[PDB]
């Protein structure tokens, strides 16, 4: 989750300087939503192991 | 539409400039041959005279 | 059943991040096959994944 | 805000200044070429006059 905020992070600059299009922002947005996503279901699996 | 980066506009207009300002110098070097003959006959050349 | 409610919420949310970038991702294709710099092999593959 | 590595602003620095050295360059071609037509007029010109 850290590693993939910091990319998008690094490719909202990027953005916004004015080097890469809208499209790629999007999949950034996407990444992170994923990887939240990935973290929730794990603390859910280490709750229900306890 | 924000459908594509904005460095790569920015490229695309510069290599329009570039290419206006290369034919501007072939042009010129054209008309600095063509100075020299100034479209005359070939016999009344000033070389043929001498 | 509760963290498994919670953990469908999640997914949701993600799954809607990614609808939107594929549809970015088609309008961009659509363009530039509009413009005439992307073959119709890119639309359907664009389509595909919306 | 530490995104990019440094070898990138590096590389970009120095195609600056190189950029820079090359146009000095070019005005500098051009400054010689300019002390044979300082006269404003061709026909006073020392090569016509001889």
């Amino acid at each position: 989750k850290e590693a993939i905020y910091r990319q998008l992070d690094q490719t909202t600059q990027r953005f916004n300087v004015g080097l890469v299009a809208i499209t790629d922002v999007q999949n950034a947005r996407a990444q992170y939503d994923t990887v939240l996503a990935n973290e929730l279901t794990a603390r859910n699996n280490l709750d229900n192991a306890v | 539409a924000n459908l594509i980066g904005r460095e790569e506009l920015q490229h695309a207009r510069d290599a329009v400039t570039s290419a206006q300002a290369q034919l501007d110098v072939a042009i010129q070097q054209y008309n600095a041959n063509q100075a020299m003959i100034l479209g005359t006959k070939l016999e009344d050349q000033p070389a043929v005279q001498q | 059943s509760f963290n498994n409610i919670n953990a469908s919420i999640s997914s949701i949310n993600a799954y809607k991040q990614a609808v939107v970038s594929a549809q970015s991702s088609l309008d961009a294709m659509e363009a530039g096959y509009s413009v005439g710099t992307r073959t119709i092999v890119d639309v359907l593959d664009a389509t595909t994944t919306l």
